[PDB]
């Protein structure tokens, strides 16, 4: 014979609990990647982005190593 | 803060002999300088009402208490706009300053907080 | 622990299945048939339902009046129903009136007159039934739901059939239907309550021994349905209550996801404003709906057939300006079966179902219906221990996997009846089958 | 098709990530392809074609 | 014509493979391609347009 | 049905200025909203007019302002009105924000109008900063230089962003011309946000000095608050008159009558008076980036008042301890203002740090503690 249902209350805050939030952790990860890719794409034109980030990527990085010949540069 | 919190903390203080000996006189002075009684309010008239919980508690007031509260609010509003204070029978006496709303809001909140807990139950 | 279901066969292939209860005084005996409207084509659609009427119109021995009297004298009653995949004919009686009732059932099934005069008489009765189902809103909604979900397929047909067929059904095609379909290998004689199994088997040998066997005996509950995402709107501004059903393609009786789908259904659950306890239910949708007065009721369902099913919800609401909210919040709770559910909801729903599957069987008729349904869909009665094990095997992560392939971003079949101006077009409903935030 | 759907499309987070990554790739490859095409149809005419004389 | 259970004819429009992942994936490929070109186009537009605010040629000449 | 209610356009005006149900007990601190609307109208009228006579090119900008002062009919008035009203705009906005904080206007259900309000305040700062540069006097140039160099603190991209903002390697013609275009634009953006915060407010209505509901006792906006607003309009215009006609340069810096000179650095580079408290907060933090963060945080921290105020009662009218704390907070904010314009010298360096700590501790420590304790005192005191 059972006298009482068997349960506990999990910690919660603002209607969130750890079981639920843990399911969404991967999703935040992917959104972070999306935001990262997007942000980087938006500043791909910025010379510093090319110099410090994009030109350092192996193989692909030579896409962003471009020199104007001294003969063609007024400045 | 929830009314529940305020009531529970106050009860912890009122239990402790030392704590009550210090806090109760301070609280009474505070209430005297607060001066809400000089506009004919009861303390509970001042509680923020624009919340689902408080709107529910106000709907549960007995009609009599509800009608009297309306009058106190209108009367205080009239004192406020006239820059006058209550005189005579309009001043809330300490014995008239009853916690008419506290039991209703404590029941509303008890259910709301139980609901939040039970929404997070885990079968063992 | 309930008494064990005994099962025997005859030589023709008739199954006899029984569950005795020495605490009751009544017995439900009947014949469950693995055949229904789905076995008709388009020309004889309505035949199965037509036969159900004529089964009680008199046999080679007893006339219609004699039939009436024989049952009156027995003291109990007879009942029948025809569905898409299943036909049932049963008799509730006293313990010692069981041999009479088996004899009457055997008579009406094997030796029915189907006299032209009676066909012609019922042809009007059935014509009138076409214009009176119109009132049973739930039935109207579910019949349109099948019609659209299984568009132009046998499961999409109604049971009554079209008006045209009712006028042209002959005793020839009635006879042909019951000769082709009501075969011993498709039939189960069921006894529940105060029945002895050995007595019931003898009665079966006496009355149902000269039943035809089918040429190709397949196992009981043997069947391709191609679900159509679609909608039917039956707007009627004069009705006060809107009735809305939303479904996706669900699971068959023998699906590996059968129990997973039942658990998912129990997470959403049911709601009825007229029941006192419904405002306190744990279901998130129940809370949203009750707090905001969005509906009078909702009922989650998971209907199974031999080779497909429909899983969804049936809503009724007087709140005609917030139908959009009701549907929105319903589909957002379905989204959470894919995105958010954890052990918290799943273990709760499993607890509720472990009892619910046993509670349902509370009288001899419910027990007989359970034995008969299970024998004609699965080929066996599944013991409560097996059912408890299958439920226990469902994890949160099975539910998530199931919802992600069955619900998430999937086509729905949608039927609205009544003041449904506020029900948005198909796209906006179907757009709620996913979450852009996930 | 199921696999592809499940990985790149089903989750909107993943779908948007895939779209943005593809836009990045498109942008870089399209740039290179147009540059080469433009140079071929305008061969001999551009500064880069006569620069060597000077 | 009268019965509302007899669905009107949709056979001129219905795809046989309407429930398959391949079917859905095709339409999301179109949506995705459109989103891809819109992202690439927005990036190009924003970059080219906002570059007006960087030092103009006459300013760079005096540097 | 009356036309004012029937016609959808008229009904929108009606809902805000005529039938709008107001508490019957608003005090004179509820008049700053309409004074802010008046400042905005004056700035638009005078600003658009100045734009008809001003030249944004760095070779002509300072001279175009002298042309306005000397040659344009009533140009002196339009210029002084615009310059002085910028100051009045900040007096009114600080009063309005002070009212909001004292009376708990930030509490539910008015979090959204308060939060939009915080953005309005940021837009005003940016608007006024850019307008000040347009004169292209010494304070214009050097103020722009130091303020825009704060952006250099953004890690990695900071320097590139500054050169991007300037359109060059220092503040010059490109900077001046873009500041003109954006100074013209920003007041329109500000007007939109001002309208948005009022629409957000309209769901709850105005709060009132008692902090209770006014649903029990409403007054039409017109004629009551229309005529009450006229009193403060004329009081404002009297103050305006005294500055614009009798002391037009009292609130300004004499160095802005010297043409911008990138060589000569002015003796002291200070922002306009209304930005001084934030400048003091910046100075308090020794780190560059730290200082910038603190300065921005000093405004963005207003957004957390709805959370850190734990009171069960709206506003300070009945809260003696909160009223005292509020008084100290306001006076500290004024002291920060004063410290923003002193030289970086002892003992003002340490004093500025103490005042900065006090500023932040109001939000983070004192208001949460005081409001918690007052809750308990109300409950126990009235048993
Ligand atoms: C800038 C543009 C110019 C336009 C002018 C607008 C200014 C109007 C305004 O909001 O303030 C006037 C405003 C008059 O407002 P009110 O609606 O009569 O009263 C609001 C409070 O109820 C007044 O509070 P109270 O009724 O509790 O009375 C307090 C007040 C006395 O209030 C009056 O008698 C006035 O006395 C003081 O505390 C004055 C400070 C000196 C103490 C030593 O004066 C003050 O409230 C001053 C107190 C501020 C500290
Ligand atoms: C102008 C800039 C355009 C930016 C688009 C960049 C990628 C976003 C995109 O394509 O949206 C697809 C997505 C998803 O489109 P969807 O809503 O058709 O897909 C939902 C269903 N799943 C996730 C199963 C595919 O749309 C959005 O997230 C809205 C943002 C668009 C703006
Ligand atoms: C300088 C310090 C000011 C402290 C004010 C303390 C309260 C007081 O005496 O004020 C009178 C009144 C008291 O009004 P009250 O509404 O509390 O009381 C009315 C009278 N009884 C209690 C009977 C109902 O307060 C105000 O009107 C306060 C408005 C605050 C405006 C502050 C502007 C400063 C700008 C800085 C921005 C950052
Ligand atoms: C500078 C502006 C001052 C000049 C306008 C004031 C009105 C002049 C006299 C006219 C007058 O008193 O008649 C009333 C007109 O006032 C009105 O209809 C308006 C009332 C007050 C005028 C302005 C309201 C200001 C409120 C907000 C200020 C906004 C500042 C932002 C720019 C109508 O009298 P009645 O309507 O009471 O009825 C009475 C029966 N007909
Ligand atoms: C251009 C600047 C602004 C204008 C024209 C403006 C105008 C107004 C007006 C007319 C009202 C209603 C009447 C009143 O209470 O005074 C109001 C209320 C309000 N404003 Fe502003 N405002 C401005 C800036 C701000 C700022 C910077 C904030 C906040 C940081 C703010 C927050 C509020 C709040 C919270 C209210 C509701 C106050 C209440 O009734 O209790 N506003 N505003
Ligand atoms: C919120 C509204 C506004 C504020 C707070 C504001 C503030 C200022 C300030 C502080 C100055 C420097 C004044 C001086 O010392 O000479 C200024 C100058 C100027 N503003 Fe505005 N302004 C506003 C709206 C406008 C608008 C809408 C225009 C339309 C173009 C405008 C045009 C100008 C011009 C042309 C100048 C330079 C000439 C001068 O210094 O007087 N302003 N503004
Ligand atoms: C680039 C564009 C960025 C879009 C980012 C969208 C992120 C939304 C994530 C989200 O809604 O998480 C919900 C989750 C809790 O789940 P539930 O309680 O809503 O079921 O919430 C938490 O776990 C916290
Ligand atoms: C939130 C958005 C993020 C911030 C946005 C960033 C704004 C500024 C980004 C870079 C703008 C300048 O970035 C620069 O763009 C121009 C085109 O516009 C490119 O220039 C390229 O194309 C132009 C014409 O299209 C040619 O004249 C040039 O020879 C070639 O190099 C540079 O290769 C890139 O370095
Ligand atoms: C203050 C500047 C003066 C110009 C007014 C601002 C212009 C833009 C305001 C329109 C934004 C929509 O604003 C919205 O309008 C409708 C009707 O007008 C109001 O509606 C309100 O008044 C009408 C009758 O007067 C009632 O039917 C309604 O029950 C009530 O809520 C909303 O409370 C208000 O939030």
């Amino acid at each position: 014979y059972v006298k009482k249902p068997s349960y506990k209350i999990v910690p919660h805050f603002l209607g969130f609990n750890i079981p639920t939030v843990s399911k969404w952790i991967p999703i935040f990860g992917i959104w972070g990647a999306a935001a990262g890719i997007g942000a980087l794409f938006l500043i791909e034109g910025v010379p510093r982005t090319r110099q410090d980030i994009l030109s350092k990527i192996p193989i692909i990085g030579e896409h962003w190593i471009r020199e104007i010949p001294a003969s063609d540069n007024p400045f | 803060a929830s009314i529940t919190s305020v009531v529970k903390t106050s009860e912890l203080i009122l239990k402790s002999p030392l704590l009550s000996k210090i806090v109760v006189p301070l609280a009474k002075t505070y209430v005297k300088f607060s001066g809400y009684r000089q506009l004919g309010f009861k303390m509970n008239d001042l509680i923020i009402e624009e919340t689902p919980n408080m709107q529910l508690a106000l709907r549960r007031l007995p009609p009599t208490e509800s009608y009297d509260r309306v009058y106190r609010l209108i009367r205080a509003t009239q004192f406020s706009l006239s820059h006058k204070l209550a005189t005579g029978n309009d001043i809330t006496k300490p014995e008239e300053d009853d916690h008419y709303l506290i039991p209703y809001i404590l029941d509303v909140e008890a259910e709301a907080f139980e609901k939040d807990a039970l929404d997070n139950l885990e079968v063992v | 622990v309930s008494p064990k279901t005994r099962t025997s066969n005859l030589k023709n292939g008739l199954t006899i299945a029984s569950e005795s209860n020495p605490l009751v005084q009544t017995a439900t005996v009947g014949v469950w048939i693995d055949a229904g409207s789905r076995n008709e084509n388009a020309y004889n659609n309505g035949t199965a339902h037509f036969f159900e009427h004529l089964a009680f119109k008199g046999t080679d021995k007893r006339s219609q009046h004699q039939l009436e009297l024989d049952i009156e004298n027995m003291g109990g009653h007879l009942n029948a129903y025809t569905s898409r995949e299943s036909t049932v004919y049963y008799a509730k009686s006293f313990k010692d009136d069981v041999p009479k009732s088996v004899e009457i059932l055997a008579d009406i099934l094997q030796h029915s007159k189907l006299a032209e005069s009676a066909i012609d008489r019922e042809r009007e009765v059935i014509t009138r039934e076409l214009e009176e189902v119109n009132k049973q809103y739930e039935e109207v909604v579910f019949d349109h739901l099948h019609a659209t979900a299984f568009m132009n397929q046998p499961l999409g047909r109604t049971i009554l059939g079209p008006r045209e067929n009712i006028q042209t059904i002959t005793n020839t095609e009635l006879r042909k239907f019951i000769t082709e379909n009501y075969t011993a290998d498709r039939m189960v004689l069921v006894g529940a309550g105060a029945v002895d199994h050995d007595a019931l088997v003898e009665l079966a040998e006496k009355y149902f021994s000269h039943l035809p066997s089918s040429q190709s005996p397949v196992p009981l509950g043997t069947p391709i349905p191609n679900f159509v995402g679609s909608e039917v709107r039956l707007r009627d501004d004069t009705m006060p209550v809107a009735h809305i059903a939303i479904a996706v393609e669900g699971v068959s009786w023998t699906s590996e996801d059968y129990y997973t789908a039942l658990v998912a259904q129990a997470i959403i659950g049911n709601y009825d404003r007229a029941v006192g306890t419904s405002r306190h239910q744990g279901s998130r949708l129940s809370n949203i709906v009750s707090e905001n007065n969005l509906a009078n009721s909702f009922q989650s369902f998971s209907t199974s057939y031999s080779d497909t099913g429909l899983w969804g919800i049936y809503l009724t609401s007087e709140n005609t300006t917030q139908i959009d909210d009701l549907v929105h919040f319903t589909l957002k709770e379905w989204n959470r079966l894919s995105t958010s559910v954890s052990n918290l909801q799943v273990e709760r729903a499993k607890s509720q179902l472990k009892a619910g599957l046993l509670l349902s069987l509370d009288g001899t008729t419910y027990v007989a219906e359970d034995i008969g349904r299970q024998l004609t869909t699965l080929g066996r009665r599944v013991t409560p221990a097996e059912v408890e094990a299958k439920l226990e095997a469902v994890t949160e992560h099975d539910v998530r996997a199931w919802a992600q392939k069955t619900l998430y971003d999937k086509d729905i079949a949608l039927v609205g009846l009544g003041p449904i101006e506020g029900l948005y077009d198909y796209n906006r409903i179907r757009n709620d089958m996913s979450m852009m935030r996930w | 098709a199921t696999t592809f759907y499940n990985v790149f499309v089903k989750r909107n987070s993943a779908f948007v990530a895939t779209i943005l990554a593809s836009a990045f790739v498109f942008d870089m490859t399209f740039e290179t392809a147009i540059d080469n095409f433009w140079d071929r149809i305008n061969a001999g005419k551009q500064w880069k074609d006569i620069r060597h004389k000077y | 014509g009268k019965s509302t259970y007899k669905i009107p004819d949709f056979t001129p429009y219905l795809k046989k493979d309407r429930n398959t992942d391949a079917n859905r994936l095709f339409s999301y490929f179109m949506i995705g391609s459109f989103g891809m070109l819109s992202a690439a186009g927005a990036k190009a537009t924003v970059q080219d347009f906002l570059s007006n605010m960087s030092a103009s040629a006459d300013v760079l000449a005096m540097a | 049905m009356a036309l004012r209610k029937k016609n959808s356009l008229l009904n929108m005006a009606n809902s805000y200025v005529l039938d709008s149900p107001q508490p019957s007990n608003l005090n004179y601190f509820w008049n700053f909203g309409s004074l802010l609307a008046l400042c905005l109208v004056i700035q638009l009228a005078t600003g658009i007019t100045l734009a008809m006579h001003y030249t944004s090119h760095a070779s002509l900008a300072f001279d175009s302002v002298e042309h306005i002062m000397r040659d344009v009919n009533f140009g002196w008035f339009i210029r002084y009105a615009h310059a002085n009203t910028a100051s009045f705009f900040f007096i009114c906005i600080y009063a309005h924000m002070g009212r909001n904080i004292y009376y708990g206007s930030y509490k539910t259900p008015r979090v959204l109008p308060w939060s939009i309000g915080v953005i309005i305040f940021l837009l005003l700062i940016i608007t006024a900063f850019m307008g000040y540069v347009l004169v292209f006097g010494q304070m214009s140039l050097w103020g722009a230089t130091v303020i825009c160099n704060l952006v250099s603190a953004i890690p990695w991209l900071g320097e590139d962003i500054v050169h991007f903002l300037w359109g060059g390697f220092s503040v010059g013609n490109p900077t001046l011309q873009r500041f003109f275009a954006l100074h013209y634009l920003m007041p329109f953006v500000l007007a939109v946000f001002a309208l948005l915060h009022l629409i957000a407010l309209h769901t709850a209505g105005s709060s009132n000095p008692l902090g209770i509901t006014s649903n029990v006792d409403k007054l039409s906006m017109h004629p009551y608050y229309s005529f009450k607003d006229l009193i403060t309009v004329f009081a404002f215009l009297l103050m305006f008159t005294l500055f614009v006609f009798f002391s037009p340069d009292k609130l300004g810096h004499p160095d802005n009558y010297i043409p911008a000179n990138p060589m000569v650095t002015p003796a002291s580079i200070v922002p306009e008076w209304y930005l001084l408290p934030f400048y003091a907060i910046l100075r308090a933090i020794p780190d560059k980036l730290g200082g910038v963060i603190a300065m921005v945080a000093a405004i963005l921290i207003l957004l957390i008042l709805p959370i850190v105020d734990r009171s069960i009662i709206r506003g300070n009218a009945f809260k003696p301890i909160s009223k005292l704390l509020f008084g100290f907070f306001i006076c500290n904010f004024l002291l920060l203002g004063v410290l923003g314009q002193v030289h970086i010298e002892p003992p003002f360096i340490v004093l500025g740090q103490i005042c900065t700590i006090f500023y932040f501790s109001y939000f983070l420590i004192l208001l949460p503690m005081v409001s918690t304790i007052e809750n308990i005192f109300f409950y126990i005191g009235s048993l």
